C-alpha cells in the first residue's frame, strides 16, 4: 500500500542484521535527501546501500528513478545512482561502457576510500575506482533487487506504477511471495525461479515481519512487514560476490 | 485502444518552462552545519583566501 | 475519372481530419492536418499490433 | 593492486575532525563483523555477522 | 534571384526546449512614387529541439515586391546567443572550467547548472591531465533526428596553478611525491606519518579546518 | 618555361654552422636517337648560416636541353631534416620537454644539448603553468641578416602528471596546499612541522634520499 520505502523504517527493521548507519550520517541523510531529490528532478530517491572501504569513509549509495516502463519484456527503470562519503554532499555515478564493464569484474578486494583511485590491470589498463563501484552496484542490483509480487501494475502507455490496492502477500514465509523488480507484473517469475539455495527467509509469525537475506550476496537484506504493508531493502558490506556457494551449503 | 489512438499534436510552446519547486534556503542552511566547509580559492591567485 | 480516384482514395480520412481541425481550432490547421494523417496510419498499425499482443499474452498464460 | 590490504581498518563517528566528544575505533578485515571502540576510558569489543 | 537573409538569434535554452518565435519583416512594395511603401509582416517560425546551427528557414512569397517581378523568398538563419556557461559543439555541449591544482590531484566535484533545471555534481574520476576533458554521457543538446536521445556533455578542464609556494610547502610536496609504497615503509615512517596527521587534524591547534576571514 | 625543382635536405647543425654542399644533377640532352643521353653535373651550393627554410637556389643554364630552346634553370629548395631535439620556428628553436609535476611545482633544472657543442642547464623559475613555456635568449638559430645575433630558445612545457596517488599522499598534498602563512602558525603547528621534517630526512630510516633497486 506504500508508495516509497522509508529511510527510518528500513534502518529500524534492519538494525539487527547490522544494516545500520552512524547517527550523524543519519541526521545528515534526513536533511540532504530531499535537497538532492529536488536538485536532480527525481520523483523517487531512496538510500540503496552502504559499501565498506579500506578507510572508515564508507560509500553511501542512493538510487532514484524518474520513469519506469516496460521494454522488451523487462521492467526497465531509468535509475540514477549517487554516492557520498558523508551524508551531507552527494556526487553522481556515471554509467560504465561494456569494455570497462568487463574489465572491472576481475578486480577484487574491498575498495579504498578516495574515489580518485586508479587500478592497474593486465600492456597495462588504468581503470577508475568509481567505475568499479558502479560495476559492483549494477551487479548487486541485477542479482538482488527484490519487491513483493503484485506490488506493481501496468497502466496505459505501458508504465509500471505502484498497485494502490495491493492487499499484501499471503504466505510471506514462501519465496514465491517475492519477485525481482525487473519482472513484469503479468509474468509469474519470482525468487523461486532462481537457484534453489541462494535466498534465506526467516519469518516471525507473531510480529508479522518477514526477512529475506541473500546468500549469493551476503550483505543484502530485505524486510517486509505485513500487518502494515511496508517493505524495504538495504545492502551493507563490501560488494564482492560469493562464488563457492555449493560448498558452504 | 482509445488511449492509444488519441491524437496529441505536441507543439513548441512559446515560453520556456519554469520549475515549481519549494524554497530550499532553510534546509540548505541546516545542512551547512554538517562537515567542514573547505576554504574557498581565490580565482586571481590559486592560493586560498585568508582564514582564521 | 480523377474525382472518383480522389474520393475512394482519401475522402473519408480527409473529412475526418477536417472535422478534427474544425473542432480543435489550432493555430496552423494545415500542419495539424498533416500530422493527423501521419498519426492516422500509425495508430491503425499499432492498433493491429495491440490486438496481436493481447492474444499472445492470453495464450501464454 | 600489488599492495596487500592490512587488517584493522579505522572507523570514525564524525565527518568533521573538530567535533568535541567523538568515539573512534578499529574494525577487522580478516574477520568482517568484529569492531573495537573506545571513548575516553570506556572501551569495548563486539562481533556481529557471519562466521 | 535575390533573397534577403536575416540572422535569428536564440538562447541555448530555447533551442534545447524548442521555441515558437514570432518575427517582424519590413516588406517594400515599389511603385511610381519616389518613396517606396513599407509594411510589417508577422511570421511564425517553429524551431524544434536541437536544430543545428546554420539552419535556414525560407519563406516563399514574402519580400520586397518590385512592380514586375514576384518577390523572392526571405531567409532566416539560426544562430545562438552567447551563453555564460555552455558553448554548443556539433550535438553536445562544452563547459570550460578553471580548476585548481589540488582539486585535480586530490579530486573534487564540479558543480554545473544544466540548460534544463537540474544541478549536476560530477566527481573528478582521476588525476586530470593538462588539457584533459571529462565526459558526462546523455547531457548535451537533444538529437534533432530523435527527440529523446541526448549528446554527451564535455567539460574541458583548465588547471589553475598556485601563484606562490613557500619552501616548507615545497618540502611537504616533495615528501608527498616520493613517499615509499606502504609495503616498503619503516616503522619510523609510519609513526611519523601518524604523528603529522594527528597534528594536522588537531581540532584546536591544527589547520585542517580554518574559518575564512 | 619549365624548371626542375629539387628538395635539398640539411641537418640543423649544418644550417646553424653554414654548410657547403656538392649536389649531383642528371641532365638530359635530346638527340636523334629514340632514347635520350644524360650526364651528371656537380653543383656547389653554399648555404649561409641560418638561411630561412624555403630558400631557393637557382642555377641558370642548367637543365634538360631540348634541340631548340636553351634549357631553363634548375631550382633547389632548402628543407631541414627532422631533429631528435629541436624544431626551428622562424629564427629560433623549439624544444618540447615532458616535465614531471613535482619538477613543475618545486622546480628543477632542465638539461639541453644545443646545436653548438655546449651543454645548457636552465632552471625552472616559477610554478610552470599547463601549456606555458620558457625562453632562453640568445640560444636560437643565427640571424640570416647579421652573423652574430641569434634568436631565443623556446622550451614548450608539457606536464607529466603522476598516474597513481595513495590516500596518505593525498592527505600530505592537501596539508601542503592549505598550510597557513608562516605568521599565522601556532606553536603546535611549527613543532609538528619540525618533527615531520626531521623524520622525513632521517639519515637511516627516512625516505628523503633512497637508492634505486
Amino acid at each position: 500500500v506504500q508508495l516509497e520505502p522509508n529511510i527510518t523504517l528500513v534502518l529500524k527493521h534492519l538494525a539487527s542484521c547490522g544494516a545500520v548507519v552512524s547517527a550523524e550520517q543519519q541526521a545528515a541523510l534526513d536533511h540532504s535527501i530531499p535537497i538532492k531529490r529536488i536538485e536532480a528532478g527525481l520523483r523517487s530517491l531512496t538510500l540503496w546501500g552502504r559499501l565498506t572501504t579500506l578507510n572508515g569513509k564508507d560509500y553511501l549509495v542512493a538510487e532514484g528513478y524518474n520513469v519506469a516502463s516496460s521494454k522488451e519484456g523487462a521492467a526497465v527503470y531509468e535509475t540514477k545512482y549517487f554516492y557520498s562519503q558523508d551524508g551531507a554532499r552527494w556526487s553522481d555515478l556515471q554509467p560504465v561502457d561494456s569494455e570497462t564493464a568487463t574489465r572491472c569484474a576481475r578486480i577484487k578486494g574491498m575498495l579504498s576510500g578516495d574515489p580518485a583511485k586508479n587500478y592497474e590491470l593486465e600492456l597495462v589498463f588504468q581503470i577508475p575506482e568509481l567505475a568499479v563501484l558502479r560495476c559492483r552496484v549494477d551487479a548487486i542490483a541485477t542479482a538482488t533487487s527484490v519487491i513483493p509480487t503484485d506490488s506493481t501494475i501496468l497502466n496505459a502507455a505501458s508504465q509500471v506504477v505502484p498497485n494502490r490496492l495491493f492487499a499484501g502477500a499471503a504466505y510471506p514465509e514462501k519465496l514465491e511471495s517475492y519477485q525481482h523488480r525487473f519482472s513484469l507484473p503479468g509474468s509469474g517469475v519470482t525468487l523461486s525461479q532462481d537457484l534453489r539455495g541462494t535466498w534465506a527467509v526467516q519469518y516471525d509469525a507473531f510480529k508479522g515481519v518477514a526477512q529475506v537475506r541473500s546468500l549469493l550476496f551476503p550483505g543484502y537484506f530485505f524486510y517486509y512487514a505485513a500487518n502494515e504493508l511496508t517493505w524495504g531493502s538495504l545492502y551493507v558490506g563490501d560488494g564482492l560476490r560469493n562464488n563457492d556457494l555449493i560448498f558452504m551449503l | 485502444l482509445v488511449k492509444k489512438s488519441t491524437f496529441d499534436p505536441k507543439e513548441s510552446s512559446p515560453l520556456v518552462p519554469i520549475p515549481v519547486a519549494p524554497d530550499a534556503t532553510q534546509t540548505q542552511a541546516a545542512v551547512s552545519i554538517f562537515g567542514d566547509p573547505e576554504l574557498p580559492i581565490n580565482p586571481a591567485t590559486g592560493e586560498p583566501v585568508p582564514a582564521d | 475519372h480523377d474525382t472518383a480516384y480522389l474520393k475512394e482514395t482519401v475522402g473519408e480520412a480527409l473529412a475526418r481530419g477536417c472535422a478534427a481541425a474544425i473542432s480543435a481550432q489550432p493555430n496552423d490547421p494545415v500542419e495539424y492536418l498533416g500530422l493527423w494523417l501521419l498519426k492516422y496510419v500509425k495508430n491503425a498499425e499499432v492498433e493491429g499490433n495491440f490486438y496481436r499482443e493481447r492474444q499472445q499474452d492470453l495464450q501464454k498464460k | 593492486d600489488k599492495v596487500p590490504p592490512p587488517a584493522w581498518s579505522p572507523v570514525f563517528a564524525s565527518a568533521s575532525v573538530t567535533t568535541r566528544n567523538q568515539v573512534a575505533g578499529v574494525r577487522s578485515n580478516r574477520w568482517p563483523g568484529a569492531v573495537c571502540a573506545c571513548a575516553g576510558r570506556h572501551f569495548t569489543s563486539m562481533y556481529v555477522g557471519w562466521g | 534571384g535575390k533573397n534577403k537573409v536575416y540572422p535569428l538569434e536564440l538562447t541555448l535554452e530555447e533551442i534545447f526546449h524548442g521555441c515558437l518565435k514570432k518575427v517582424a519583416h519590413k516588406r517594400k512594395v515599389l511603385l511610381f512614387s519616389g518613396e517606396y511603401v513599407e509594411e510589417e509582416r508577422q511570421l511564425t517560425v517553429d524551431v524544434k529541439p536541437g536544430l543545428p546551427t546554420g539552419t535556414r528557414f525560407v519563406f516563399e512569397g514574402e519580400g520586397n515586391k518590385t512592380p514586375k517581378k514576384e518577390p523572392g523568398p526571405v531567409v532566416f538563419v539560426l544562430k545562438p546567443k552567447p551563453h555564460p556557461r555552455f558553448v554548443r559543439r556539433g550535438s553536445d555541449l562544452v563547459h570550460k572550467v578553471t580548476l585548481p591544482l589540488h582539486h585535480a590531484l586530490i579530486g573534487t566535484t564540479l558543480d554545473i547548472r544544466t540548460l534544463d533545471d537540474r544541478d549536476l555534481k560530477v566527481p573528478i574520476s582521476d588525476i586530470m591531465r593538462p588539457g584533459s576533458s571529462l565526459t558526462v554521457p546523455g547531457e548535451g543538446m537533444p538529437l534533432p533526428a530523435t527527440p529523446s536521445a541526448r549528446g554527451n556533455l564535455v567539460i574541458e578542464i583548465d588547471l589553475l596553478f598556485p601563484t606562490h609556494l613557500t619552501e616548507t610547502q615545497k618540502m611537504l610536496l616533495r615528501s608527498a611525491f616520493f613517499l615509499p609504497p606502504p609495503t616498503e615503509q619503516n616503522e619510523e615512517t609510519k609513526k611519523a606519518l601518524r604523528d603529522y596527521e594527528a597534528a594536522f587534524k588537531h581540532d584546536l591547534k591544527g589547520w585542517a579546518t580554518v574559518f575564512k576571514r
